[PDB]
C-alpha cells in the first residue's frame, strides 16, 4: 500500500498518455466515508491533504506571495478551506477569497458575487478553486465539457497567473472543462490529485505546477478527462485520514523565490528553465487591488 | 444612545440553555504549540484546540459591527486556542475571557504572570 499514509493519490503518468473514451464513473467505495479525527470537518481534512500534496511539488513561494481562492464559502457561512490555506501559507501571505453567497472568512479580503464579477489589477502566484454546482451530478444526461465558472477560470489563469505560479482547480466526473485540461499543458507539470479522505468521490483537484504561459504540450481535454475517469474507474483508492495526524511538516516553506518583471522578448530558455523548476516568479510587484462589479437596478415604479 | 448588545444577548441565551454557536472551524495541528491565546498560525498545546479566528468571533458570525471604534477584529485572520474542555463553545469562550497582554496566554487558562 503506502498510499494510505500519503495525503492522497495523483494520476499516474501512464494514464495521462492514453486515448480513452469517456465512460460513467463507477467507484467501488462510493458512499463510504473516512473516519475523520474528532470534531474535524471534511473540508478542513480535504484542504489539509491538498496542501500536504502541494508540499511535494516545486511551488514558487516568494516574499509577499499572493493567493486567491474561489469557491471559498460553505453552506455553514464560514470558510474552512481558506482557514487551511492561511495556516499553510507563510505568515503575511496576501490571501483573497470569493464565493457567490455571503460568508465570514479569515482571508485578507473577501469578494461576494459570481466569480465573473471579480477583477484584479495584479497577477497571482497561486490560484485555488473549489467552485462546484452539485446540480451537475445528473446521471440521466450526456457528460459534456462545462462552461460557466470554468470559462472564467481559464481566462483568469491566462490573464492573471504569474509565470511560475501554480493552480489547483476542483473538478469531478461531471464538473469539468476541456480547455482547463488543455491549459494544464501550459505548465511545466500537471496532475489530477485525489484526496485520501474523499477517495470515494469522483472529485479531484487539477493541479498545474509552474505556469509557462505557452503550450509546453498539446492536450486534448475531452480525451484527458476520459483518461482521468478511466484511471479512477480502474484504481480504487482506499479511504484514509492517516496523514491528518502528522502536521509537523505542514507549513509551506518560505523559499524566498525571486520575483522579476519581464517582457515577452526576454523570456528565453534559461528563464523558462528557472520557471519550470519553481525558482522564478514573473509579474509586477505593485500593490494588490481587487474589485467586484455591482449591477445597479431600481425596482421601484 | 441605542446600540444592540450582542455579547449580553449571547450570554443570556447561553444561560437560558441555548445551544452554542456551531461550525467554528477547527484546525489540524501538532498540538505541541506555545499555547498562547490568539496567534498567526495554530499554536494549540496538548490541552487546547486551535480554530480559525473569524469563525469564533461573535461579531463576525452574527454580521454585526465590532465594538472596536475602528471596527477592527481581534480574531479574524488569526487562530484562537480554546481549552479542549471549552471547545464546545469557542465563541462563548472568546467572548467571556481575556488575553494577558504580557505573556499572551488566556487569563486563568495558562497565564501565570500573577504567580508568586
Ligand atoms: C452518482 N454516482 C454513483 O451513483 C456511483 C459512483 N460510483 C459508483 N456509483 C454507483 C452507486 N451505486 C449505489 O447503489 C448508490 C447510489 C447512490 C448513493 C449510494 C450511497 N451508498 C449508493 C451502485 C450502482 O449499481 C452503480 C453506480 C450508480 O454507478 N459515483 C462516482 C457517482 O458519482
Ligand atoms: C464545495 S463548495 C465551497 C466549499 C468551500 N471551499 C469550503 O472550504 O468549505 C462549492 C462552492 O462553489 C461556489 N460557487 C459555485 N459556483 C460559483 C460561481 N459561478 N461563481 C462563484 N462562486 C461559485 C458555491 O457558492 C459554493 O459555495
Ligand atoms: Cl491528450
Ligand atoms: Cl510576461
Ligand atoms: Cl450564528
Ligand atoms: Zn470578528
Ligand atoms: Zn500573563
Amino acid at each position: 500500500s503506502s498510499q494510505a499514509w500519503q495525503p492522497g493519490v495523483a494520476m499516474p503518468n501512464l494514464y495521462k498518455m492514453q486515448r480513452m473514451l469517456l465512460e460513467k464513473c463507477d467507484l467501488q467505495n462510493y458512499g463510504d466515508s473516512a473516519t475523520l479525527p474528532k470534531g474535524i470537518m471534511m473540508n478542513v481534512a480535504k484542504y489539509t491533504q491538498l496542501c500536504q500534496y502541494l508540499n511535494t511539488l516545486t511551488l514558487a513561494v516568494p516574499y509577499n506571495m499572493r493567493v486567491i481562492h474561489f469557491g471559498a464559502g460553505s453552506d455553514k457561512g464560514v470558510a474552512p478551506g481558506t482557514a487551511v490555506l492561511r495556516q499553510w501559507l507563510p505568515t503575511g501571505t496576501l490571501l483573497v477569497d470569493s464565493d457567490l453567497n455571503d460568508f465570514v472568512s479569515d482571508a485578507d479580503s473577501t469578494l461576494i458575487g459570481d466569480c465573473a464579477t471579480v477583477h484584479t489589477a495584479n497577477k497571482w502566484d497561486l490560484i485555488i478553486s473549489d467552485m462546484y454546482d452539485p446540480k451537475t451530478k445528473n446521471v440521466t444526461k450526456e457528460n459534456d465539457s462545462k462552461e460557466g465558472f470554468f470559462t472564467y477560470i481559464c481566462g483568469f489563469i491566462q490573464q492573471k497567473l504569474a509565470l511560475g505560479g501554480s493552480v489547483a482547480i476542483k473538478i469531478t466526473e461531471h464538473s469539468w472543462n476541456a480547455d482547463l485540461y488543455k491549459l494544464m499543458g501550459h505548465f511545466a507539470w500537471w496532475t489530477a490529485f485525489v484526496t485520501n479522505v474523499n477517495a470515494s468521490s469522483s472529485e479531484a483537484f487539477l493541479i498545474g505546477c509552474n505556469y509557462l504561459g505557452k503550450p509546453r504540450e498539446q492536450i486534448d481535454g475531452y480525451v484527458m478527462h476520459a483518461n482521468y475517469i478511466f484511471w479512477r474507474n480502474t484504481n480504487p483508492i482506499q479511504l484514509s485520514s492517516y496523514s491528518l495526524f502528522d502536521m509537523s511538516k505542514f507549513p509551506l516553506k518560505l523559499r524566498g523565490t525571486a520575483v522579476m518583471s519581464l517582457k515577452e522578448g526576454q523570456i528565453n530558455d534559461m528563464i523558462l528553465s528557472l520557471l519550470s523548476k519553481g525558482r522564478l516568479i514573473i509579474r509586477e510587484n505593485n500593490r494588490v487591488v481587487i474589485s467586484s462589479d455591482v449591477l445597479v437596478n431600481n425596482e421601484n415604479l | 444612545a441605542f446600540a444592540v448588545d450582542a455579547a449580553k444577548a449571547y450570554k443570556d441565551y447561553l444561560a437560558s440553555g441555548g445551544q452554542p454557536i456551531t461550525n467554528c472551524v477547527k484546525m489540524l495541528c501538532t498540538h505541541t504549540g506555545t499555547g498562547q491565546a490568539i496567534t498567526v498560525t495554530p499554536e494549540a498545546n496538548m490541552d487546547q484546540e486551535s480554530f480559525g479566528g473569524a469563525s469564533c468571533c461573535l461579531y463576525c458570525r452574527c454580521h454585526i459591527d465590532h465594538p472596536n471604534p475602528k471596527g477592527f477584529c481581534d480574531l479574524k485572520g488569526k487562530y484562537v486556542q480554546i481549552p479542549t474542555t471549552c471547545a464546545n463553545d469557542p465563541v462563548g469562550f472568546t467572548l467571556k475571557n481575556t488575553v494577558c497582554t504580557v505573556c499572551g496566554m488566556w487569563k486563568g487558562y495558562g497565564c501565570s504572570c500573577d504567580q508568586l
